[PDB]
């Protein structure tokens, strides 16, 4: 899954 | 600015819980997207990522941990809490908890970290050492410091007197759940016989203080 | 998970030399990549964050570049601070991986290790058990290998071993191992020896003695 700030 | 500590037992049975506390102060865990991890490293290795915890109150475990490990944070106490469960062993290490930047790009680091914490898990009591002889132009002599707990230790050679050529080892914690660790020092052969060469012990967590003389 | 591999893991270094290490990441990580500087017993310290960005307050010789799977920290000259380990962290994906870490320490002309080996004593003898010692004296590099054998038997399992940090006079390192046996299992054996493997030493060397001589 993806880190919080991948944004 | 923003400073971390963790505070929690040093010493824990295998099987119990560990819990843990990150105390910190320079931000809040009210701040926009910030967070606080949990690191781990065991002696003489590796870091390990534990887990994180942010403002909105999601967090993340290791995979290869998360049924043992449940992250909370009291927000007026500005604290967060690890608790690891059933620890063993190889639980052994310094925990460190650290603070994580919100977006404001360099969330992308962990930028300020506490001291550390080391734990160390053991199912033995205090006790002190044993102190044996490691006996014989160079040569080499010592004592062996051997099953005392809990660290640490003091070694020094004739009260001081003797510095250069010491070489005190990082103690091991043996699978009995006791230290062991062994000072040596290297000296001249001609000096065997004349020289008289003692090792002074201090384990002060059990207060047993030996002096233990070695030649050959 | 992602794996993220540091190399090299060991590397030897003088003041004032250009070093450059590297992690990279088993999948891309964009540019979520963290550099740490850690000096044995203090907690990390931020140097780089987000792959390239200089955290404020670091030394301008500290840079850092990459993205994807490929990561560098370059020192452009080194002081005598820098001699610790460093790690990379990535904060892409989770878990936040930290690589395995690369160890910086001080260069010097190799030198083999002097070996001693020392025999339980009577006194330890009747506690039960038997602990016999081997010592590796001011070596360098740090990589040593230590193999021990009873009745030429090679021991597996039963003994553990501790390294010094590395001195600030002659920038050696030093090892001790012990090998623990049970009093019954010492008496029962006549050779006792230690065998060491290191950088220094064209053959391997052995130290050993008979119990009862």
């Amino acid at each position: 899954e993806l880190d919080k700030w991948a944004s | 600015r923003i400073t971390l500590k963790e505070s929690g037992p040093p010493l824990v049975k295998p099987t119990q819980t560990l819990t843990l506390t990150c105390s910190f102060s320079g931000f809040s865990l009210s701040d926009f997207g910030v967070g606080v991890g949990w690191i781990r490293q065991p002696p003489g290795k590796a870091l390990e990522w534990l887990a994180i915890i942010y403002s909105d109150d999601d967090k993340r475990y290791s995979p290869s941990l998360n049924t043992r490990l449940t992250i909370t944070k009291d927000t007026s106490k500005n604290q967060v809490v690890l608790v690891m469960t059933r620890v063993s062993p190889v639980d052994t290490a310094t925990y460190f908890c650290a603070h994580r930047r919100g977006p404001t790009g360099p969330v992308n680091a962990m930028d300020v970290w506490g001291q550390g914490i080391t734990v160390t898990i053991s199912s033995t009591s205090t006790k002190g050492p044993s102190v044996f002889p490691l006996a014989p132009g160079t040569a080499a002599l010592g004592c062996l410091v051997k099953d005392y707990f809990p660290e640490p230790v003091t070694v020094s050679w004739n009260s001081g007197a003797l510095t250069s050529g010491v070489h005190t080892f990082p103690a091991v914690l043996q699978s009995s759940g006791l230290y062991s660790l062994s000072s040596v020092v290297t000296v001249p052969s001609s000096s065997l016989g004349t020289q008289t060469y003692t090792c002074n012990v201090n384990h002060k967590p059990s207060n047993t203080k030996v002096d233990k003389r070695v030649e050959p | 998970a992602l794996q993220l591999t540091q190399s090299p893991s060991s590397l030897s270094a003088s003041v004032g030399d250009r070093i450059t290490i590297t992690c990279r990441a088993s999948q891309g990580v964009t540019s979520a990549l963290a550099w740490y500087r850690q000096k044995p017993g203090s907690p990390p310290q931020l140097l780089i964050y987000d792959a390239s960005s200089l955290e404020s307050g670091v030394p301008s010789r500290f840079s850092g570049s990459g993205s994807g799977t490929e990561f560098t920290l370059t020192i452009s000259t080194l002081r005598p601070e820098d001699f610790a380990t460093y790690y990379c962290q990535q904060l892409h994906f989770y878990p936040h991986t930290f690589g395995g870490g690369t160890r910086v320490d001080v260069r010097r002309t190799v030198a083999a290790p002097s070996v001693f080996i020392f025999p339980p004593s009577d006194e330890q003898l009747k506690s039960g058990t038997a602990s016999v010692v081997c010592l590796l004296n001011n070596f360098y590099p740090r990589e040593a290998k230590v193999q021990w054998k009873v009745d030429n038997a090679l021991q597996s399992g039963n003994s553990q071993e501790s390294v010094t940090e590395q001195d600030s006079k002659d920038s050696t390192y030093s090892l001790s191992s012990t090998l623990t046996l049970s009093k019954a299992d010492y008496e029962k054996h006549k050779v006792y020896e230690c065998e060491v493997t290191h950088q220094g030493l064209s053959s391997p060397v052995t130290k050993s003695f008979n119990r009862g001589e």
